């Protein structure tokens, strides 16, 4: 029975930075992929970053390439997303995704308000 | 990423462009040329107009040898492919995706599956027969055809109905326009990894070990008796050569994706082996009046009345 | 108020009840039952089915074998290519609405369906025509083969798109019949601006009567030994492919007439849809006849069948 | 060239009357049936009555039956409708169709506000 936890996050200073959490629970963790995807206040979902399974590659949004940056732990079953030199719009709340898709299980996610 | 897994489905194709949607949803125009959608029609067309023909007269000439109630049992198999899969697919590759909905992909791929495993599960009655006539293992032992027709469809049924159980699940492949067993996502809610396993294993590998277990024992062995034995001992040949001719390519990419899920691979390296996968329907019953002469006679008997 | 008119369509129901929609936009289910849709894509499925392989094998084996070059299978070739026009051209377009319930394809989705049920059976007529003429210049043998034939082939084409190009010329039009499954000539509106009130007319002078009266004379001059076996049973079958196309095109000609007759009136949706449908027996039973009849043509058939 | 005129009609009394008017040109006029259909302000048209080529057999809305009667004149090439005891929700813009059609040919029509 599948259970994403969403920690990380707050009301950040504009040019400031946070890092986000994703306690994943209730399934064969190493044997598939993690993604985060936001939701900007007005405008639908946007898939900001995604990782491979064994963690090797990890791929970017041009809105946050390079600034944001995302790593999973596979032992402790979480998956981190360092977000840097923050903007506006970025306020958004973020929710990881398991496999490759913008679907989101869990939510609440995280209100990073910038 | 590379490709993007959805709720239902699974597109071999990047979202990173933005574009990619739901093959339950909205054509996929964007995957592969607008044309090449309108080309799997045109074959799949083809493949049901000259589907129903051949099986059918086949069908019908036959009930107006262990051998002809395979090959009935066939025809049978191959107007459920057209007329439950072939049918839908067809309808599919006109819209470009599954308007039917998950469960007009369900159909496509069961009966895909149907005519695989029956083709397949009778060509491992067909290896036991002659074995069992040629080699004369049993002596005078040849009602036995009848239920070794039934089990064909006890173990197709075994391989095609777990995915509607929702172990396992059938999952639109390649342009979207068939549909087949999730080799892609690991999808661990729905065990999918462990049928394939299962699948790869109880449906297909015990199956050719049986056909070559026979076939191997003609290595030492390969009148009129044996000219009917020749040719359709022959023709039990024939029939294999195509089915693995058939099954092979779509098999071997069903596998590699298996291997290398989450890799880079573009939508038409699927279709193509499972479209031409889908000759399984037409391809049987044209060996059984090629080869077969005692029917050729009597298919014109039933034509030139 | 017993039928709605509109721009493209004419729906044979009272849009009384405000049910009434066109059958270029919505399904037509408020028509008839929505398994009788389903039975008309199971009956037009079957005309597809046995429509492509005996037109096809008809067509193969007479071009395949470079014998066969006589009058009758120059005509029972031209009538496999036109009956592979309805099939591939007209039936398609119909079984497919069929399923829809309506011409989902659109107004010139409804030309497609009425443009090749016009070809095939006009083509069917006007071969009729030069086989009426043909079998009264050998039996009677008024004036004493291959070039011949080809030139009075072409004639049936020259005069099945006299009938068939005009509704998309623009002077009638094809508009959906009974069911809204089918198309036809406009015999229901006036539509004065298409002026169809005028081709119809025509059609049944030109495309109708004139064929009919050269049938029957070319007949009534012959009411009046292996040689004439040949000929005893192809121009036998002369009489039965007419026969056949009397029984076929009769009743929807006999509708198509009642409701030009009884603009206006009232009749339901099945009325017209029935004998249309029945009249697309054309593509299929033309060949069946070919084989049955013609001994010569089954002999070499199998041929090519049976390599 | 089809030419609808669409005379008759105005302010009128709750509960009084009103003869409209339909002049048509530009067709073989006895050939052709002809409608009246009106535009509710607010809501869908209303086929409001009907009348065979000849004349013969008129058909009317049960919302307008037997207060409101139609009649032509093929002579003239004219279409009246005669309103009676007339009420606030017959306000609309009255049009003459050909045909048996709602399909609503060319013409002014006619504001009957009631
Ligand atoms: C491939 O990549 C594409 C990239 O776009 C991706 O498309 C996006 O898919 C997501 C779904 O996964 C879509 O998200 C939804 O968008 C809804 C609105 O979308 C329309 O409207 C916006 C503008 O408002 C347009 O930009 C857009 O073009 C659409 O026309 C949005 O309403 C949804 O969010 C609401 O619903 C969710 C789910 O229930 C909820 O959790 C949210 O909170 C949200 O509700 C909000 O509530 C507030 C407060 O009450 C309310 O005021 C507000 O209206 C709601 N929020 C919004 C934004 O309206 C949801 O985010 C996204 O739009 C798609 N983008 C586009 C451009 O289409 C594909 O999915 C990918 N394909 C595949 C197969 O992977
Ligand atoms: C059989 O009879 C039915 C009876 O309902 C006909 O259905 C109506 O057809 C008329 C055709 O014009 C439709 O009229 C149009 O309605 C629009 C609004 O309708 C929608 O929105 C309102 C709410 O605002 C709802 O009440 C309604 O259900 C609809 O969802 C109007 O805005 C239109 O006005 C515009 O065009 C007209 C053109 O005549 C102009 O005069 C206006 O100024 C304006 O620009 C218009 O009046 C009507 O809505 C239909 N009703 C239904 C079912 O919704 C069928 O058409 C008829 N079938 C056939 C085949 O003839
Ligand atoms: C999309 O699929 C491609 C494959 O088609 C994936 O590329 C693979 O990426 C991994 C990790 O970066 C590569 O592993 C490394 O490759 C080097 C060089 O070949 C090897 O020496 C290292 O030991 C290491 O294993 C892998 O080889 C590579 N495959 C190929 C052949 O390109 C990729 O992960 C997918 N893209 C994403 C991010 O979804
Ligand atoms: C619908 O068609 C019917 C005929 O099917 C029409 O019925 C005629 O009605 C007129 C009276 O208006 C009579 O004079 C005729 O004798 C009727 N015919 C018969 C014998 O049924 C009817 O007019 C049409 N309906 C409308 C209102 O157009």
């Amino acid at each position: 029975q599948v259970q994403l936890v969403e920690s990380g996050g707050g009301l950040v200073q504009p040019g400031g930075s946070l890092r986000l959490s994703c306690a994943a629970s209730g399934f064969t963790f190493s044997k598939y992929a993690m993604n985060w995807v936001r939701q900007p206040p007005g405008k639908g979902l946007e898939w900001v970053s995604g990782i491979r399974p064994s963690g090797d590659n990890p791929t970017y949004a041009d809105s946050v390439e390079g600034r944001f940056t995302i790593i999973r732990d596979n032992d402790k079953k979480m998956v981190y997303l360092q977000m840097t030199s923050l903007k506006t719009e970025d306020t958004a709340v973020y929710y990881c995704t398991r496999g490759y898709g913008t679907m989101t299980i869990e939510g609440q996610g995280t209100q990073v308000t910038v | 990423m590379n490709g993007t897994e959805g709720p239902n489905f699974y597109v071999p194709f990047s979202n990173k462009t933005g574009v990619v949607r739901s093959p339950f949803e909205a054509p996929q125009y964007y995957l592969a040329e607008p044309w090449q959608f309108s080309m799997l029609a045109a074959y799949m067309f083809l493949l049901i107009m000259l589907g129903f023909p051949i099986n059918f007269l086949t069908l019908y000439v036959t009930v107006q040898t262990p051998l002809n109630y395979i090959l009935l049992n066939l025809a049978v198999a191959d107007l459920f492919m057209v007329f439950g899969g072939f049918t839908t697919t067809l309808y599919t590759s006109l819209h470009g995706y599954f308007v039917f909905g998950p469960t007009g992909c369900n159909l496509e791929g069961f009966f895909a599956t149907l005519g695989g495993e029956i083709a397949l599960w009778s060509l491992v009655v067909l290896a036991i027969e002659r074995y069992v006539v040629v080699c004369k293992p049993m002596s005078n032992f040849r009602n036995h055809a009848i239920m070794g027709v039934a089990f064909t469809w006890v173990m197709a049924l075994a391989c095609a109905a777990p995915p509607l159980v929702g172990w396992s699940r059938y999952i639109p492949e390649g342009m979207q326009c068939s549909c087949g067993i999730d080799y892609y996502t690991p999808h661990e809610e729905t065990n999918n990894e462990s049928f394939v396993i299962y699948m790869f294993v109880v449906h297909f590998i015990i199956p050719l070990i049986v056909i070559f277990f026979c076939y191997g024992q003609l290595v030492f062995t390969v009148a009129t008796t044996q000219k009917a034995e020749k040719e359709v001992t022959r023709m039990v040949i024939i029939m294999v050569i195509a089915f693995l001719i058939c099954w092979l390519p779509y098999a071997g990419v069903a596998f590699y994706i298996f291997t290398h899920q989450g890799s880079d691979f573009g939508p038409i390296f699927m279709t193509i082996p499972a479209f031409f996968a889908k000759t399984s329907a037409v391809y049987n019953p044209v060996i059984y009046i090629m080869m077969n002469k005692q029917f050729r006679n009597c298919m014109v008997t039933t034509l030139c009345c």
